[PDB]
């Protein structure tokens, strides 16, 4: 089993200055294909979650330019700029590199 | 061993020695393995 | 009715032979940096005893080992130029650390080459010889050899190895979990590469290996009688603390165009030697479990004596770790006696280092490690233990001699062998057809 | 001086054209796959040893599908016909669609997944003919 | 994420299986004498491997038997290189012991099988 | 006229009737035959430097597996697999030779027959490739009628 760890809990109430924030691995996600497994998601409280990152430092469509998570081995970053909305969900990660798939931790955002 | 030679003939009853005239008796300041150290030899 | 020969292409049958595998690695001139993910199927019903004893793939991989550490010493600086008559004093400022340095000042050549650069370094008192308190040293190989810096920029890290087996090879390897070294097996499989292996690089115990995830197994090879070594797999890993109490300043002397010395400034504060902590009551714990071991293989009273005095790569233990090279004495861990049938406390080793090494036991080659700055700190686990026999009683000593008893306990598990495909069966009333 | 006489086929000419007037020209690129222009009519250079690379390889790619026309029933052959029945699930394509309609490097986009699964049928359709002209011998 | 789907025959699989049934999956060890999981001795090894290919194919091509897995000659099985009966052969022991069995007669049996392909006169 | 190329000298009517004496030499004598190749590596690998005689022992082999294969190719495309006398529907074109079968298979050599047809086999050697290739398309689509 591989373990993802989350560090901040929540994010800052001001919609003015950016905090990115960041996942840790307890193994490298690095699959033989070449690619890897780290994803980024958003749980709206009340709403199911959706996608936003589909690999390392690659953007799903339909999302703001704000949302750019880069991460080299098994330091892993999500970069964060230009705060644009009240966009409110909850922020965790993914490794889909083995069975089971192991999520995050949970970060609520307001 | 491209160097200057000080180079001389050899100091040595008629047949038992003939070619004098070929070997010459050299020596020269030649390097060691200490960088600072030099050492003559006496090569023929 | 006659019985007539047929020939089968693509038989199952493998004969035992040697050949030369292909070194992959975890991703130079020599390994090919692409990572396996390798496979492996289990057979059935069928034996293949090994010989650990006998086995190629350590001469092969002590070979490749020894070719990857000259290969990243070719594009590294040559030190000829620094082999001159030495000024070497003692140094004047916990304080049990003046001995064994000095303050050596030596003229130097420089970026140019009519002008001289007059500069001075703390080298050890082992890498100093007397020539002919103040008075004249040289280094140790001069004599010799020719010098020569390891790059700064390459650390020493051992990173694992697979071995891969090579068209019409194959690699076996026995599943099972009690397996002695030799004999047969039960259960073996085919895999494509090896597991990954680290060159751990060090004597008298195995450091960071594996486990025995058993009771303790214990193998010693059979010449006519087992004077020579034998090997502990030693299933709990007793922990060693090792460390370097003391900053150093590390300067930057230019010797010639596009090539500098790096050596040693000054100390910050303390002199504190060396050492390495080892836990006491998990050492005599693990002394107990391999003191019954050998019992079933010798059934005497066992006793530990320690190497006499010598050369250090032959008595001390030599490891490496934060690019420098402890050598530890051992010999408040190996004397014992257990006549048949918690300690409070923790064990000071004594360690020297050195910086001009001379590895693989070999002639010529001699190599200047550089100084390392800051406090070098660093923990290993003790995983195994290498005995040499001196044959009432019996005493054992610490091991020695060659590299390749590092080998034998990680490549104990494979072994590479041949497949010959042709086969011939009398086959029934099949004869070719006549035309 | 030299000039254009009449011209015959030439090497991956019948590339797109259709496949069943494709598979009239297979000795075509058959013919190029084992000697090429590095055979003409002092030591280790750089161009040297890269000449030298270039003919091992041409060997071994050579000798690879040469060993897997003699594992099936096809040696020394071009078009060879097999006991495999096709899988729908393949590809479900019309006779008249592949054929007259279809060309290489657009079939061979189409089935690539599925080449590793043919390849293994037609071997074991081979040990077990193999094995059976064996015990019909045997009367 | 990867799964394992439905299993076929490995690489050596039936190598403790019976001589009857070890014959049934000669295709895929034929597969893996020539090309392998793979800098003038990085030409060697590779030339080497070639080599070790081609003598093997060409000692079958002196014989009749190019080109097949399966192929017949007619020379007799002389009852002193090994006595056993067919059902104690085909079902009753692996490859790997039948080569410890006839290893000695190795180089008797193949100078018969070259010999009786340059009597065909035809 | 036993013995290796013995029969050149011998006319094109008697030096065809002792081929098998060219095609054992060509096909078994030549990569199956020797084991000492291997018998020169050891002694290779006690010496640690490459030698001027290591580099043409590669040379000889690239050369001896290309000359091997570039004739067994070339029987391959053609219907002439396994077998030294084969008969092809290719028409003799009497523009390539008016020579008749008298002048030809009992005074003339194969070693003059070389230097007689080589500018033409180029040419050949397209019309048997193309007749082999147009019989095996006819001989699927015949199976597949009945
Ligand atoms: C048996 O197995 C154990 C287990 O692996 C092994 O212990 C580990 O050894 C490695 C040796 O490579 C140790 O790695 C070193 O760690 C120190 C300390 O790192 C910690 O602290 C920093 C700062 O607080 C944290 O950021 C970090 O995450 C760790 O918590 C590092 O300082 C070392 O880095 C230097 O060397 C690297 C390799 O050259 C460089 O990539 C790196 O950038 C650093 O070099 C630079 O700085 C130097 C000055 O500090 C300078 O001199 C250089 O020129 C360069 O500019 C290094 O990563 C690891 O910590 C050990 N782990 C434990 C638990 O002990 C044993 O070594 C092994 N034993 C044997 C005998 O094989
Ligand atoms: C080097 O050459 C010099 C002359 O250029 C030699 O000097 C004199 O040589 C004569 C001949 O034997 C001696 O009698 C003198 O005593 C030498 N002079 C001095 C000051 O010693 C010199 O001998 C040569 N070197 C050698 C080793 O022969
Ligand atoms: C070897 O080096 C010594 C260095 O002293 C040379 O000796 C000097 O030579 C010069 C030039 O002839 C003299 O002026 C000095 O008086 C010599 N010094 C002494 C102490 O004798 C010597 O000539 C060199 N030898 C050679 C062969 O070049
Ligand atoms: C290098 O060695 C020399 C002597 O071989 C030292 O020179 C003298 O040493 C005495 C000893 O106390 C001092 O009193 C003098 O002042 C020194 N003279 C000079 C010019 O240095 C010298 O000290 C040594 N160098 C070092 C760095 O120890
Ligand atoms: C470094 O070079 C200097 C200069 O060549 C050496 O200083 C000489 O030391 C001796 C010994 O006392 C004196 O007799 C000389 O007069 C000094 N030379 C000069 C020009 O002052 C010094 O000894 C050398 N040091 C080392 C370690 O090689
Ligand atoms: C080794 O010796 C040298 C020279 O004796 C020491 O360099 C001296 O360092 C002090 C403190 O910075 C200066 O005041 C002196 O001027 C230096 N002397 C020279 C000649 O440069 C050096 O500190 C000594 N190293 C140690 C570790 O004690
Ligand atoms: C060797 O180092 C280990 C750390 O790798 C030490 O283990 C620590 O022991 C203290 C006890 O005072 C605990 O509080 C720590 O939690 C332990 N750390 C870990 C990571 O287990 C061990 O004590 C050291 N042993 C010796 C003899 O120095
Ligand atoms: C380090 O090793 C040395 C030998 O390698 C040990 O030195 C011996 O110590 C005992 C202690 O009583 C003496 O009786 C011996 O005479 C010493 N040996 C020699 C050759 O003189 C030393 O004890 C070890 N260090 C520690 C801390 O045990
Ligand atoms: C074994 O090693 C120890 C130290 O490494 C030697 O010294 C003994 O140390 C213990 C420590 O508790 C003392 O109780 C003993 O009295 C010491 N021995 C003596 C003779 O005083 C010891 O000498 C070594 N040898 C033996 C046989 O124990
Ligand atoms: C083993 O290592 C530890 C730390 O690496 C040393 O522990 C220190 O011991 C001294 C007194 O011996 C204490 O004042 C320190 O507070 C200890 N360190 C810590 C972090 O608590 C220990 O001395 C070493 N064992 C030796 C040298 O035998
Ligand atoms: C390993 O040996 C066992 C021996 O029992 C084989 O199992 C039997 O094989 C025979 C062969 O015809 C069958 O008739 C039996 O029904 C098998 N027994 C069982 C319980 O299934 C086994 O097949 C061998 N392994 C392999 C891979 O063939
Ligand atoms: C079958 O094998 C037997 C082996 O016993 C052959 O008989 C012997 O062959 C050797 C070698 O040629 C001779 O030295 C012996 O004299 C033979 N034995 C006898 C009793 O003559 C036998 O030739 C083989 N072939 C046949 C057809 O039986
Ligand atoms: C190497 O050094 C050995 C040890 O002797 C040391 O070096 C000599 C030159 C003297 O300075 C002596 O006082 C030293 O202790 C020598 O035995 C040996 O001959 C030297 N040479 C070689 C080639 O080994
Ligand atoms: C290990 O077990 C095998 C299996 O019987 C045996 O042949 C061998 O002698 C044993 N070795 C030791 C050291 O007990
Ligand atoms: C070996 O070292 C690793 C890394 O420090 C550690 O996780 C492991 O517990 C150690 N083994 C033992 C037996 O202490
Ligand atoms: C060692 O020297 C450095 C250099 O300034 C200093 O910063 C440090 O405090 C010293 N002591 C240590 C590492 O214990
Ligand atoms: C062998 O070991 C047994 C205990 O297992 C012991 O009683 C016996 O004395 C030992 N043999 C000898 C000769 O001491
Ligand atoms: C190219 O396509 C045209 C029609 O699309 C066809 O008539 C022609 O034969 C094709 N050329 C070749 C060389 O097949
Ligand atoms: C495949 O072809 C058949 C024609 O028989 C058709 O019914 C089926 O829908 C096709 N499947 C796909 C996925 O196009
Ligand atoms: C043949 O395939 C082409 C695809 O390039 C298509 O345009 C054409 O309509 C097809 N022919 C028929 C008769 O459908
Ligand atoms: C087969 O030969 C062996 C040894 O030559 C002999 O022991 C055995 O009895 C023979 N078999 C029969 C059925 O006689
Ligand atoms: C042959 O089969 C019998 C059972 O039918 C078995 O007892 C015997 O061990 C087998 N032969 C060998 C050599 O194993
Ligand atoms: C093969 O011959 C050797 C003598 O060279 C003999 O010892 C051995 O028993 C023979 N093999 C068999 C299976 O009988
Ligand atoms: C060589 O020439 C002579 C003279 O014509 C002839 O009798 C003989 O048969 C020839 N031999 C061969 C091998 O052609
Ligand atoms: C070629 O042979 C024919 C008879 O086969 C003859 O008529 C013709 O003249 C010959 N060609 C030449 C150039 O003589
Ligand atoms: C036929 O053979 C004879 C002798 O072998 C020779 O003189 C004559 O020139 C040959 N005929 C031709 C047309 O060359």
């Amino acid at each position: 089993d591989i373990v993802m760890t989350q560090t901040p809990l929540s994010l800052s109430v001001t919609p003015g200055q950016p905090a990115s924030i960041s996942c840790k691995s307890s193994e490298s996600l690095r699959q033989s294909n070449g690619k890897t497994s780290l994803y980024w998601y958003r749980q709206k409280p009340g709403q199911s979650p959706q996608l936003l990152v589909f690999e390392v430092s690659n953007r799903f469509s339909g999302v703001s330019d704000r949302f750019v998570g880069s991460g080299s081995g098994t330091d892993f970053t999500l970069r964060i700029s230009r705060v644009e909305a009240e966009d409110v969900g909850f922020y965790y990660c993914m490794q889909s590199k083995d069975f089971p798939l192991t999520f995050g931790g949970g970060t609520k955002v307001d | 061993l491209c160097i200057t030679l000080n180079c001389t003939n050899i100091t040595r009853g008629n047949l038992t020695e003939e070619g004098k005239e070929e070997l010459k008796n050299c020596s020269f300041n030649a390097t060691t393995e200490l960088r600072d150290k030099i050492q003559k030899v006496h090569s023929l | 009715n006659n019985l007539w020969v047929t020939v089968y292409y693509g038989v199952p049958v493998w004969r035992d032979a040697e050949t030369t595998l292909f070194c992959a690695s975890d991703a130079t001139h020599a390994c090919v940096p692409t990572d396996p993910s390798p496979q492996e199927i289990h057979l059935a019903n069928v034996t293949e005893k090994f010989d650990m004893w006998k086995n190629s793939m350590v001469e092969q991989m002590h070979t490749d080992i020894i070719s990857l550490w000259d290969e990243s010493l070719k594009p590294c600086v040559k030190l000829t130029p620094l082999c001159i008559t030495l000024n070497c004093t003692n140094i004047t400022r916990t304080e049990e650390g003046k001995e064994e340095l000095k303050n050596c000042s030596f003229n130097a050549t420089t970026e140019l080459r009519d002008k001289i650069q007059k500069v001075h370094s703390l080298f050890y008192r082992l890498d100093l010889v007397e020539l002919n308190n103040t008075s004249m040293y040289r280094l140790i190989n001069c004599n010799t050899s020719a010098i020569t810096q390891a790059c700064p920029k390459v650390s020493f890290e051992p990173i694992p190895i697979h071995y891969c087996a090579p068209a019409g090879f194959a690699i076996l390897k026995c599943r099972e979990k009690e397996f002695n070294g030799t004999g047969p097996c039960k259960k073996v499989s085919t895999v494509q590469c090896t597991h990954g292996i680290k060159p751990v690089v060090s004597t008298q115990l195995l450091l960071n290996g594996s486990l025995a995830e058993g009771k303790v197994k214990i193998r010693c090879e059979n010449i006519s009688n087992n004077a020579k070594t034998i090997l502990v797999q030693l299933t709990t890993p007793v922990r060693i603390n090792c460390t370097r109490p003391s900053n150093n300043t590390r300067t930057s002397i230019r010797i010639g165009p596009g090539q500098s010395f790096y050596a040693t400034g000054d100390i910050i504060g303390d002199i504190r030697k060396a050492y390495c902590n080892v836990s006491e009551s998990e050492w005599k714990e693990a002394l107990g479990k391999v003191v019954e071991q050998l019992r079933n293989h010798f059934n005497k009273t066992i006793t530990f004596a320690s190497s006499s005095g010598g050369d250090l790569e032959i008595t001390t233990h030599s490891f490496n770790c934060g690019g420098e090279f402890f050598y530890c004495n051992t010999s408040s861990l190996f004397n014992s006696t257990w006549d048949g049938n918690v300690p409070n406390g923790t064990i000071t080793l004594p360690c020297r280092i050195k910086q001009i090494i001379n590895m693989w036991q070999r002639t010529g080659q001699a190599m200047y490690a550089p100084p390392i700055p800051g406090k070098i700190r660093c923990d290993s686990n003790i995983t195994g233990l290498i005995l040499i026999r001196d044959g009432e009683s019996e005493t054992f000593r610490p091991g020695g001699g060659d590299m390749r008893n590092n080998w034998r306990s990680e490549l104990y598990k494979y072994k590479v062998v041949k497949i010959d495909p042709l086969g011939v069966a009398p086959t029934g009333a099949k004869r070719r057809v006549v035309e | 001086a030299v000039g254009i006489g009449a011209v015959l086929f030439g090497f991956l000419g019948a590339a797109g054209s259709t496949m069943g007037a494709a598979s009239l020209t297979l000795t075509v690129q058959a013919r190029q796959l084992l000697s090429g222009i590095v055979q003409q009519q002092l030591r280790l250079t750089v161009w040297g040893i890269k000449q030298l690379q270039a003919r091992v390889l041409a060997v071994e790619r050579y000798l690879s599908d040469q060993q897997l026309l003699g594992i099936w029933g096809c040696s020394g052959k071009l078009i060879c016909t097999t006991n495999v029945p096709w899988n729908s699930s393949w590809s479900n394509k019309s006779q008249d669609e592949i054929w007259n309609n279809m060309t290489w490097l657009q079939w061979d986009k189409e089935i690539s997944n599925y080449t590793d699964t043919i390849y293994y049928l037609i071997e074991k359709s081979q040990n077990q003919q193999e094995v059976n002209e064996k015990d019909l011998l045997a009367l």
